């Protein structure tokens, strides 16, 4: 992407440094794929085909994985990645950082929406 | 307009029936373009058109469909128009993709060199290109590299019922690939409204027959193809784009049988035409 995927590629912590590089200033990582989409989806956070609710968008999973765009090795126990070959729903008010929303976030495991947005849980 | 809410405007059969002398394209490929929606990729944009277009035709859709996208690598390093197959295409649906640079993609396989060097014993059911050359300083004849290759795979490896989108345009493109278009059912020169003021078109034949349908002289036809175009002024447009609800390919259960060349007869090339069978093995896919 110029620079910032190198930057995190050969960094021990390439999830830290990816904040490390934000914190500094350095514009979010870009060319993450945003699809067309109906905009009356379910609202959850990964799936097989874009559902993006009225709040969201839906951007194809591999362009928003780190480890993806970096290609490195995922940190997953064995090189397994959630995103890749699926869709991301993103909030739209956070949709200019796409990479740093999946890194920073986690999956309601019930529910299957994100925490602190569009997961509503006890 | 009603063209306007098309995704894009194929070739008019009164323009294939010509016989035009080759002229040069008065359009240019490269431009700002004002149709294009926030945040979103041309290509995506123009992949969903084609998609959009698709639709509208008799294209067989087995429950096990197989896809092959040549060219789906950019120099952003992603795969918009995989993203969008893969939205397009039944849940399932193996889908393979190939580009001579590396980069991150979404399908089930992505290959990476020249597409030469792809090699796949099994049939594909749907073969897309979006393969292009920048490198024409002179003359404009019939392009050979990737296109030989093409021309090849669909005659090896294109199942009978399946069909083809190859991305053309005035400088990129091959005879024997237009005359590859009369071995199919239907075809066209499809131009996407989103892309419209470019040479560019997908060449489109649909239920391949293995056969002759009917005689095309490939420098004949594209020079017929730049005539329409340099004749017929398309005003861009995305007006299709803001419809999604409709989009997924349907699902048909197109029957997928392996038959002989003898049992081929004139009841089965019917069904192979109409869009209700494909012909081809069913064993694993190794690309
Ligand atoms: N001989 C060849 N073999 C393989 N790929 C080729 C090729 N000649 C051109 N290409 C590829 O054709 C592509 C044109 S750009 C394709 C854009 C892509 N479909 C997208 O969705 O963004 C380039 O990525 C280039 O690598
Ligand atoms: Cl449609
Ligand atoms: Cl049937
Ligand atoms: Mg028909
Ligand atoms: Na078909
Ligand atoms: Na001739
Ligand atoms: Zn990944
Ligand atoms: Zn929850």
């Amino acid at each position: 992407n110029s620079t910032v995927l190198s930057f995190c590629a050969f960094a021990v912590d390439p999830a830290k440094a990816y904040k490390d590089y934000l914190a500094s200033g350095g514009q979010p990582i870009t060319n993450c794929v945003k699809m067309l989409c109906t905009h009356t989806g379910t609202g959850q956070a990964i799936t097989v085909t874009p559902e993006a609710n009225m709040d969201q968008e839906s951007f194809g999973g591999a362009s928003c994985c780190l480890y993806c765009r970096c290609h490195i090795d995922h940190p997953n126990p064995k090189g397994f990645c959630d995103l890749k070959g699926k869709y991301v729903q993103i909030p739209t008010t956070c949709a200019n950082d796409p990479v740093g929303f999946t890194l920073r976030n986690t999956v309601c495991t019930v529910c299957g929406m994100w925490k602190g947005y569009g997961c509503s849980c006890d | 307009a009603s063209q306007a809410w098309q995704p894009g405007v194929a070739m008019p059969n009164l323009y294939k029936m010509q016989r035009m002398l080759l002229e040069k394209c008065d359009l240019q490929n490269y431009g700002e373009n004002a149709v294009i929606p926030k945040g979103i990729m041309m290509n995506v944009a123009k992949y969903t058109q084609l998609c959009q277009y698709l639709n509208t035709l008799t294209l067989a859709v087995p429950y096990n469909m197989r896809v092959i996208h040549f060219g789906a690598g950019s120099d952003k390093g992603v795969a918009p128009g995989t993203a969008v197959l893969r939205q397009w295409l039944p849940t399932g649906t193996l889908l393979v993709d190939s580009d001579l640079n590396d980069f991150v993609s979404d399908a089930d396989s992505t290959l990476i060199g020249d597409c030469a060097t792809v090699h796949t014993a099994n049939k594909w059911d749907l073969i897309i290109s979006d393969m292009y050359d920048p490198r024409v300083t002179k003359e404009n004849d019939s392009k050979e590299g990737f296109f030989t290759y093409l021309c090849g795979f669909i005659k090896q490896k294109l199942a009978l019922g399946g069909s083809i989108a190859v991305k053309i345009t005035e400088h990129s493109w091959n005879a024997d690939l237009y005359k590859l278009m009369g071995h199919f059912s239907w075809w066209t020169a499809f131009v996407t409204n989103v892309n419209a003021s470019s040479s560019e078109a997908f060449l489109i034949g649909a239920n391949y027959l293995g056969k002759p349908k009917e005689q095309i002289d490939g420098y004949t036809m594209h020079a017929n193809y730049i005539f329409w175009r340099n004749t017929n002024p398309i005003q861009l447009s995305s007006y299709s784009l803001f419809d999604m609800s409709k989009f997924p390919l349907k699902l048909r259960g197109t029957a997928v049988m392996s038959l002989k060349e003898n049992q081929i007869n004139d009841m089965i090339y019917s069904l192979l035409e109409k869009g209700r069978l494909i012909i081809r093995e069913n064993n694993r896919v190794v690309v």
